[PDB]
RNA sequence: GUAAAGCGCACGCAGGCGGUUUGUUAAGUCAGAUGUGAAAUCCCCGGGCUCAACCUGGGAACUGCAUCUGAUACUGGCAAGCUUGAGUCUCGUAGAGGGGGGUAGAAUUCCAGGUGUAGCGGUGAAAUGCGUAGAGAUCUGGAGGAAUACCGGUGGCGAAGGCGGCCCCCUGGACGAAGACUGACGCUCAGGUGCGAAAGCGUGGGGAGCAAACAGGAUUAGAUACCCUGGUAGUCCACGCCGUAAACGAUGUCGACUUGGAGGUUGUGCCCUUGAGGCGUGGCUUCCGGAGCUAACGCGUUAAGUCGACCGCCUGGGGAGUAC
RNA sequence: AUGUUCAAUAUGUUU
């Protein structure tokens, strides 16, 4: 999901250009908005344990890509958490 | 997941032989190209190349003396899960002497005779017999 | 080069992943051999043959397929040498002892045909006693004077006749074998890398080795 | 793999391991030295008991430890890169992948009605059973539940379990071509977490067919079995619980390399498309088989071949995977 | 069609 438009939009918004979209920043924000689209998704349909083990992979990944950027940048980590309204 | 590439290289020379192939081609390496000098000057291999600029590829010409592989086991000692240093007195001797064990020094990459000779030892790469 | 003959050229996708170096690119699915390596190997084998058959020779044909049976007989006899145009004996020369005794009786067998009494015994015996010559005759024509042991073993089809290969083997006496795309290239010591369903391609090798062979008969 | 032994499957923290280049450090590592490592003992060369045991002289060793000075090949730390790993984006493809909702037809059963009549049903043979109160058979109408003939394929998808009428809605994954993009962000994983056939459990519905238990009829020496006639949980649905299977390719995951053949499926590029063809290049997949391996059987580029990383497990057969 | 069971034992060589 999250067309064309949305991850496009998203690139734009979060990275060096809309050709830069495989940057951490970019990365992570597309996760989190899919991760928050999904959160209707499975609000009714509890038993999607198939494509819930997808969200979790993308949970995941997230946190992976996370974790990057923190030990690698804690100025972008924290510019980049505190934007999307993460840390539970 | 590719975690040891000199026992990549290592079992492609391996395989190479087993299959009777007359170069092997593997992503070059400084430490590759070092323990393949080694292997050229003692013997155990032909002529190399380290072709390439932005991703090298080492190509190792293999040696068949009679019909049969020159390079008879050639094993990795110091795998990244279990690290073998040995001191200068405690090198190893590969089929009685008439092997190889190559083992890098301080003093850069050397069989283990060259070690010997140089009075220090390192951490044991790998016995080729 | 083509030097003579269509030998340049056999079997389709049977072929042995070890005859890789004399495939040559093979065209319409059907793999065609190097002649560029061909014919170095094939006057290798003959000056081989040329060598062997100084030291006088005992130079086996085993040709056992319907095309190479009547051209090895031809091209034995026409040098001297011995061939063996039929199912190949399993045993002819690793247990050429109990072999040796089988000829001796087609040999018995057949002066008693020319000068004995197959005519003055009972017509039901006499009629199985020729029977049995023709059986003789017809498996080992080409070993019945083979003194003792051969020296060489020219092979036709390395893949029809491999029970020849793997029993010269073991006796350590050398074979020249054509080895089509399809055959195991390791039992021959001198392979020829050619074609065999062609009887034309068999007779232009029947006809090579022979000359050889005589030239080397001094 | 079959001898005991791969967790049912995956996710993932600690942990272990880690692509390629340069610089820097010197922790590991290595070299030397200093101190020490009690003596005896062990060993080596001697020497004294007539020999030996024994005693003893001198060494050697005490394979260790910390400190000092050096090497910087490899490992490690820091800094900077790089792209061949790993990810992101654009277009597209196939699919019983999942969750929700709605319909379609065939058929079984039941009910109401018509015709019609003495059988039906069942078996090895029968009988129980249904039937003159009219069955069975046949036609019409209605109800209701469950599963989706054909397509259907050693076909597909999914981590495994598993998933097949059609349609819609929400959604996961996979693969292909061309490019850009981030730049090692990776592999594995004790504990933990989640998914996990069938049976089973709870609450509430539903209940056509099938059917544990049960009842009857047979068979039988007996028959609390197979067989027959019925038949209740259950099978169905919602939400919870269980957490196990011969959960099995009896084969952990990830990566690299090593002859071939015949297919299936899904992509893709080009050429004469001068058709549905030929020639390549990818993903998944079925069978045969080479080297090699294996106790053998057999595996055999999707290895049980050659190696690397991490994990799980095994240690004679019972007792017992029981007991506490 | 269905159709049950059977207690435990010897062996032997050269130029
Ligand atoms: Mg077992
Ligand atoms: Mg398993
Ligand atoms: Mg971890
Ligand atoms: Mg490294
Ligand atoms: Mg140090
Ligand atoms: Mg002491
Ligand atoms: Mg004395
Ligand atoms: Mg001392
Ligand atoms: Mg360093
Ligand atoms: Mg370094
Ligand atoms: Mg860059
Ligand atoms: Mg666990
Ligand atoms: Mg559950
Ligand atoms: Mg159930
Ligand atoms: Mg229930
Ligand atoms: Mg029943
Ligand atoms: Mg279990
Ligand atoms: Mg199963
Ligand atoms: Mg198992
Ligand atoms: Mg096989
Ligand atoms: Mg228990
Ligand atoms: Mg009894």
């Amino acid at each position: 999901s999250l067309s064309t438009e949305a991850t496009a939009k998203i690139v734009s918004e979060f990275g060096r250009d809309a050709n830069d979209t495989g940057s951490t920043e970019v990365q992570v924000a597309l996760l989190t908005a899919q991760i928050n689209h999904l959160q209707g998704h499975f609000a009714e349909h509890k038993k999607d344990h198939h494509s819930r083990r997808g969200l979790l992979r993308m949970v995941s990944q997230r946190r992976k890509l996370l974790d990057y950027l923190k030990r690698k940048d804690v100025a972008r980590y924290t510019q980049l958490i505190e934007r999307l309204g993460l840390r539970r | 997941s590719m975690q040891d590439p000199i026992a990549d290289m290592l079992t492609r020379i391996r395989n190479g032989q087993a299959a009777n192939k007359a170069a092997v081609t593997m992503p070059s390496s400084k430490l590759k190209v070092a323990i393949a000098n080694v292997l050229k000057e003692e013997g155990f291999i032909e002529d190399f190349k380290v072709e390439g600029d932005t991703k090298p590829e080492l190509e190792l010409t293999l040696k068949y003396f009679q019909g049969k592989a020159v390079v008879e086991s050639i094993q990795r000692v110091s795998r990244p899960g279990l690290r073998i240093y040995k001191r200068k007195d405690e090198l190893p001797k590969v089929m009685a002497g008439l092997g190889i064990a190559v083992v890098s020094t301080s003093k850069g990459v050397m069989t283990d005779r060259a070690a010997r000779q140089a009075g220090l030892g390192g951490e044991i790469i790998c016995y080729v017999a | 080069m083509l030097k003579a003959g269509v030998h340049f050229g056999h079997q389709t996708r049977y072929w042995n992943p070890k005859m890789k170096p004399f495939i040559f690119g093979a065209r319409n699915k059907v793999h065609i051999i190097n002649l560029e390596k061909t014919v170095p190997m094939f006057n290798e084998a003959l000056a081989e043959l040329n060598k062997i058959a100084s030291r006088k020779g005992k130079i086996l044909f085993v040709g056992t397929k319907r095309a190479a049976s009547e051209a090895v007989k031809d091209a034995a006899l026409s040098c001297d040498q011995f061939f063996v145009n039929h199912r190949w004996l399993g045993g002819m020369l690793t247990n050429w002892k109990t072999v040796r005794q089988s000829i001796k009786r087609l040999k018995d067998l057949e002066t008693q045909s020319q000068d004995g009494t197959f005519d003055k015994l009972t017509k039901k015996e006499a009629l199985m006693r020729t029977r049995e010559l023709e059986k003789l005759e017809n498996s080992l024509g080409g070993i019945k004077d083979m003194g003792g042991l051969p020296d060489a073993l020219f092979v036709i089809d390395a893949d029809h006749e491999h029970i020849a290969i793997k029993e010269a083997n073991n006796l350590g006496i050398p074979v020249f074998a054509i080895v089509d795309t399809n055959s195991d290239p390791d039992g021959v010591d001198f392979v020829i890398p050619g074609n065999d369903d062609a009887i034309r391609a068999v007779t232009l090798y029947l006809g090579a080795v022979a000359a050889t062979v005589r030239e080397g008969r001094s």
